């Protein structure tokens, strides 16, 4: 081997449907739907979950 | 014979938080207009914000500079939060040029006429040497909702200086909107309700122009609904 | 290359004139590489010498 070129990439992914999140004590699921903020529940304050 | 709100006294309780009541509304119109209203505010408001930025001795998002402490992309987390208010132009570019030891904070910035610059002691970054210096140019345009750089890739448009570091664009000023219907005794008349919309913003949209802007918006929309062709 | 205001100009025109292909002319080769060197590390200008 005369020589070597090593060159490394960086990617940002984002979330996006289809991904799997978890909790800790075993839940677990897809992310299914990004939803807008309005449609999300609010309570009486207005603070969306 | 009907009734119609009239907008009425509009209390500011800080620089951000704000509520406001409109008086006479008819029966069983109060939660229809309230959720009308949250809805066109936390969606539809148009607002500047910053898309991209040039720093110097940086050639990509994930390098250092001597004498910072914090990484850049920190420094873009910084900028994402700057609550500015153009007035005239959709492009400006702001200048950036800070020496020494200090928290460059957003105060620094070169005082331009159009651009109002919201919250001054909003915190940049923590220089840590005498002799440190940085400079940067950040480009602020007017827009719309939400647009990530990612989506924007395709549509580059030569964006061919390396130097260029783009951001994800939160074109909204709207933090959180409550409202609550409740009994308006009105001198003649037993059961009508006043409805009070308490908002939280940035600090950049005055609320009296807020709502007059959603109000157009749905009217508009509404108009176009009024018509019904069946031809 | 950061302060002659021939190259601000320059730089200027043909970012304002994006849709135009410009015929620039100078004398030697060497300044035509520090010339497309400025255009390229300040704004990505594509230019063949």
């Amino acid at each position: 081997v005369l020589k070597i070129v090593k060159v490394y990439l960086a990617v940002k992914r984002r979330i996006q449907p289809g991904d799997k999140m978890a909790g800790r004590h075993g839940n677990k699921g897809v992310i299914s739907k990004i939803n807008p903020i309005e449609d999300m529940p609010y309570d009486e304050n207005g603070t969306p979950v | 014979e009907f009734l119609k709100p009239r907008l009425v006294d509009i209390e500011q309780v800080s620089s951000t938080h704000a509520k406001v009541t409109l008086e006479p509304l008819e029966r069983g119109f109060g939660h229809t207009l309230g959720n009308a209203l949250r809805r066109i505010l936390l969606s539809s408001m148009p607002g500047c914000a910053v898309t991209e930025v040039e720093i110097d001795g940086v050639l990509h998002e994930y390098s250092t500079k001597e004498g910072v402490q914090e990484d850049i992309l920190e420094i873009l987390l910084n900028l994402k939060g700057l609550a500015v208010r153009v007035q005239g132009k959709d492009e400006v570019i702001l200048t950036l040029n800070k020496s020494g030891i200090g928290p460059v904070t957003a105060a620094d910035i070169t005082h331009d006429g159009d651009v109002e610059i919201v919250k001054p002691q909003h915190v940049i970054c923590h220089l840590t040497d005498e002799n440190a210096s940085i400079s940067m140019r950040i480009k602020v345009q007017r827009g719309r909702g939400y647009v990530p750089a990612s989506t924007r890739i395709h549509s580059e448009e030569d964006e061919r200086p390396i130097g260029r570091l783009l951001v994800d664009a939160c074109y909204s000023p709207v933090e959180r909107i409550a409202y609550n219907v409740e009994a308006a005794r009105v001198e003649q008349r037993t059961d009508l309700d006043k409805l009070v919309i308490e908002m939280e913003t940035n600090g950049t949209i005055d609320p009296e122009e807020a709502i007059r802007r959603a109000a157009t918006i749905l009217a508009e929309q509404l108009e176009a609904f009024v018509d019904l062709r069946d031809v | 290359w950061n302060f002659d205001p021939r190259v601000e100009w320059l730089m200027g025109y043909l970012t304002s004139h994006r849709s135009q292909k410009v015929l620039v002319i100078c004398a030697k080769a060497a300044t035509a590489l520090q010339l497309e060197q400025v255009l390229r590390e300040r704004e990505g200008i594509r230019a063949a010498v």
